[PDB]
């Protein structure tokens, strides 16, 4: 939560969604207790996909 | 920082009448003392320490009120309460609980008559205690 | 086969699904219990009995679904479809609490005796 | 096979004292079986309301059954049960029970409806009137299956209307033919708008049959006549086995249709 | 004694990583934010 | 229509798996064959689960080399000694 | 795996559930750690979550894509979803998500607060978005399929807002207002 | 008295009285029969415990 709230100020450089070509992208290897890889991905995909347009 | 320890009968007994007299024991001693001498002499053989008994009769007394969503979120409550391991003695709570419930109905301001039936519960008795 | 397994079935039963060890035969439009051996006679006719409530509704729930969605039904038949949903999540939230009841005795790990216990 | 007591087939290895204390416990469980099969044929609706009523009574006593049968169960699995802790547990419910399949027989066999079944209901009253136990559950179910019929006896006093789907109240309803109630010499209005069904009077309103006949004529007459004639005496009736405080209500509610009728004539 | 007990609060935060006891566990906030006792130990 | 779409979509993904397994198979079989690698399917298997747990080629391969030379020289012994 | 599930309900297909784009919202494989009945509860309740993620497309389709300069107006409506009417409608679908989305949180928190609760509950709390959804997804579909455009598609509404499901009949209520309130301020300009 | 029990409980012709003379002795002997219970499952408990526990319930 609190990574996604640096990428959504506006924080560069975080570990987990990194920016290639001004798009920001997950960290591969990254899992959290609650949720599935598929669904972790596609949540912060759509937070990604918001992050690169700000 | 209270540690939950086994206090006598009497602490008991004398702080439930002070906070329902709301007096002082010097107030209640009368009233402590007739207490005392029907609880002294007191000890359930015959209750059937079966939580299901006590949530049938609730429903049935909730049903009774036409308060069938009330007997489901009882149900849900003594569902809780059992997943909780706080207490031991849950047909005691509960049967204390039935007993002193006061039917709001008696919702309303009185209830439609009191034909006890024999349904009832076990008598326990049959064991040596 | 444990006590457990029917409990689930019957669960499922209460939902209108066929159990692992208890399905539906269609051709009696009952639920059977699977024929293994370890069921008793007596266990067995009691699924039974349960088999033909999971039976109706099962039946309840295709009948509302079918006819929910015939709007040529009018309005009459809407609300009656409506009235049998409402009674259907009745039904359920009760089904519910049974099932959430049985999955706390599973989540508590103790073998509890209690009159608690799923019988 | 057919209409007899279920019977249990019990292992020969079996103690004879066991079979013997099995075959004298069954029949609990054969009133059991046939008070369900009762309740199963009665709660067609074509047995009428009263009927109806009646099994469900029977299925609220039989939902108190399973639930003793289930603190039984609870005993057992605590391995608190034993043989004679069953007998002496299941001796009161054996009594009620068997109470209630008699009664059950005895109805089915009468084929009793509406005022019969409760002529039945009184006569079974009075049959268990030496057991105390047996006399309130008879008195629980008699105040239930009142409720229908005494509700038909108030809208009939009250309204003059018969809602009888079953025809099962005391005063049956004919259709007289009006334009010749006026000119036939024949009281067809009189008599035939309003008629009484023998077997259908209750043996608790027996005694009440002719108040209630008049009462429910003059109601028919006053909606006839034009009169809407609203009940001021209109209470609630009750069942009740020692006073006849709803024949007290009886008699009042003639005598104030009597006065209205009387008004309206003169 | 476990009435008196009873009488206590306790934190309403959960975690769906926790089941168990999810009473909170205080996430402690580290990267300035911990304040000024924390600052003076990281110089 | 609702309860299918878990069991049916992973009974096609299990089936699916095995077609590949197949295939990866012979693949393998073929280029071990036009290596010369004398691999069967078995033993393909066996090495394609070293493989992908991590084995360093180097190391297998070594590896390998040093358990064939014992593997020859204890057929060799039991032929020599019978 | 209750998370996962309510995430899956709020669009985020994972491991467990499977999107399709033909079939929808899925559960994608059996999972070892539910029964099989439960599994078949499971994607009985994913059947509405399916409803619910291709209505969430629908809403992207028809509000989340900007409009089309098509100099003429009046046939962007035709194709795409164009006109001061189809962002009303999307608007009336997002404010009716609203109502589920909230639901959905707070099943969430809920199931949060006790670990022992069950997808029973669940079942039991979303049922009647399980009964409205349906409905709405036929009157969307139905809406795509005739190309209503205008106050055209009001009118559709109106019939469609006639159904006898009262918890619809009142969502169409609440859509027609909506309308109603666009077709206002028109009016307002014109007079 | 079981014998007679049964033999005056079929008894119609018994009358009211009789009826409530044969509930009496019915609901006596379910006391009795209740005692002869708890009696029973006294002896059955020192039978089944196994120990010989001279406690009342012991089977002399």
């Amino acid at each position: 939560i609190r990574e996604t709230l640096w990428l959504l100020s506006g924080v560069k450089k975080l570990f987990i969604f990194q920016l290639i070509d001004g798009k920001v992208t997950v960290r591969n290897n990254i899992i959290v207790t609650h949720l599935t890889h598929s669904c972790l991905r596609s949540v912060l995909e759509q937070i990604a996909a918001y992050g690169q347009v700000v | 920082m209270a540690t939950p320890d086994q206090k006598s009968p009497n602490v008991l007994l004398q702080n439930l009448c002070c906070r329902i007299l709301g007096r002082s024991e010097a107030d209640v001693a009368q009233q402590f003392q007739y207490a005392v001498r029907v609880i002294g002499s007191n000890f359930a053989p015959t209750v059937e320490r079966d939580e299901f008994l006590v949530a049938e009769k609730i429903k049935k007394e909730l049903i009774r009120q036409r308060r069938e969503a009330d007997a489901a979120l009882f149900s849900e409550l003594h569902r809780k309460l059992h997943s909780q391991g706080v207490l031991k003695n849950k047909w005691s709570i509960l049967y204390l609980l039935l007993s002193l419930s006061e039917d709001p109905r008696r919702q309303p301001s009185k209830v439609s008559s009191y034909a006890t039936l024999f349904a009832q519960a076990l008598p326990r008795d049959a064991h040596s205690t | 086969i444990t006590e457990a397994a029917l409990v689930r079935d019957i669960l499922y039963v209460f939902q209108g699904i066929d159990g692992k060890n208890i399905k539906m035969n269609n051709t009696e439009n009952c639920y059977k219990v699977e024929g293994k051996a370890n069921l008793s006679r007596s266990l067995r006719d009691t699924a039974v009995r349960l088999s033909e409530l999971g039976w109706l509704h099962n039946k309840i729930r295709r009948y509302t679904d079918q006819r929910s969605l015939d709007r040529s039904f009018g309005l009459v038949g809407q609300s009656f479809c409506a009235a049998l949903h409402q009674e259907l999540r009745e039904y359920y939230r009760l089904l519910s609490v049974l099932h959430s009841q049985l999955q706390l005795e599973d989540d508590q790990g103790v073998n509890l005796g209690l009159e608690s216990s799923l019988t | 096979a057919g209409r007899q007591s279920r019977t249990f087939l019990v292992d020969p290895n079996l103690d004879l004292s066991i079979r013997e204390l099995v075959h004298r416990i069954l029949p609990v469980a054969a009133s059991y079986s046939a008070v369900t099969r009762f309740i199963e044929e009665k709660s067609s609706f074509e047995y009428g309301q009263v009927n109806h009523a009646l099994a469900a009574a029977m299925r609220t006593l039989v939902k108190e059954h399973l639930i003793l049968v289930s603190q039984l169960e609870q005993l057992h699995r605590q391995g608190l049960l034993s043989l004679q802790k069953l007998w002496f547990y299941i001796q009161p419910a054996m009594r009620t029970m068997d109470i209630l399949a008699s009664l059950a027989t005895s109805v089915d066999k009468g084929e009793c409806l509406g005022g019969s079944t409760l002529s039945l209901l009184h006569d079974r009253s009075f049959s268990y009137t030496g057991d105390s136990q047996a006399q309130e559950l008879c008195l629980y179910l008699t105040k239930a299956a009142s409720a229908p019929y005494f509700e038909v006896l108030e809208k009939w006093i009250y309204r003059g209307i018969i809602h009888d789907p079953y025809s099962e109240f005391m005063v049956e309803e004919h259709e007289l033919r009006k334009e010749r109630i006026q000119e036939d010499y024949n009281d067809k209005y009189w008599d035939q708008r309003y008629t009484i069904v023998q077997q259908q009077i209750p043996s608790f309103l027996q005694k009440m049959a002719d108040k209630i006949l008049s009462t429910g004529k003059y109601l028919n007459v006053v909606r006839e006549c034009g009169h809407d004639v609203t009940c001021p005496v209109a209470k609630e009736i009750i069942y009740t086995l020692k006073e006849r405080a709803y024949v007290e209500q009886i008699e009042k509610a003639f005598n104030y249709a009597s006065k209205v009728l009387l008004d309206f004539l003169m | 004694l476990w009435e008196a007990a009873l009488t206590y609060e306790a934190s309403k935060r959960r975690c769906w990583e926790r089941v168990g006891c999810p009473p909170g566990h205080r996430e402690e906030p580290y990267l300035t934010e911990a304040g000024r006792d924390a600052f003076d130990k990281f110089c | 229509m609702a309860s299918s779409s878990g069991a049916g979509a992973a009974a096609a993904a299990a089936a699916a798996n095995l077609n590949a397994v197949r295939e990866t198979m012979d693949v393998l079989l073929e280029i071990s064959r036009i290596l010369n690698t004398g691999l069967d399917m078995e033993t393909l298997s066996i090495c394609v689960r070293l493989c992908e747990q991590g084995i360093n080629p180097e190391a297998l391969s070594s590896v390998i080399k040093e358990l064939r030379k014992a593997t020859e020289a204890l057929k060799a012994a039991e032929n020599m000694t019978s | 795996m209750i998370h996962e599930l309510l995430l899956a309900l709020s669009g985020y297909p994972g491991s467990i559930f499977t999107w399709n784009k033909r079939s929808g919202l899925q559960v994608s494989q059996d999972f070892p750690f539910l029964h099989p009945s439960e599994t078949s509860v499971l994607n009985r309740l994913c059947r509405l979550g399916t409803d619910y993620i291709r209505f969430t497309e629908f809403i992207e389709q028809y509000t989340g894509h900007v409009q089309q300069q098509d100099h003429h107006p009046s046939q962007q409506g035709q194709g795409g979803l164009h006109g001061i009417y189809l962002r009303a409608f999307c608007t009336g679908l997002d404010s009716v998500l609203q109502p589920y989305r909230q639901a959905l949180l707070d099943l969430e928190q809920e199931f949060l607060g006790d670990p022992h609760l069950s997808i029973s509950h669940v079942n039991y709390f979303l049922d009647q978005f399980q009964l409205l959804f349906p409905s709405v997804m036929v009157v969307v579909e139905q809406i795509k399929s005739q190309k209503i455009h205008g106050c055209q598609i009001l009118e559709t509404v109106y019939k469609h807002s006639c159904g006898g499901l009262p918890p619809v009949r009142s969502a169409l209520e609440k859509i027609l207002a909506v309308c109603h309130g666009v077709m206002y301020k028109q009016l307002s300009a014109w007079m």
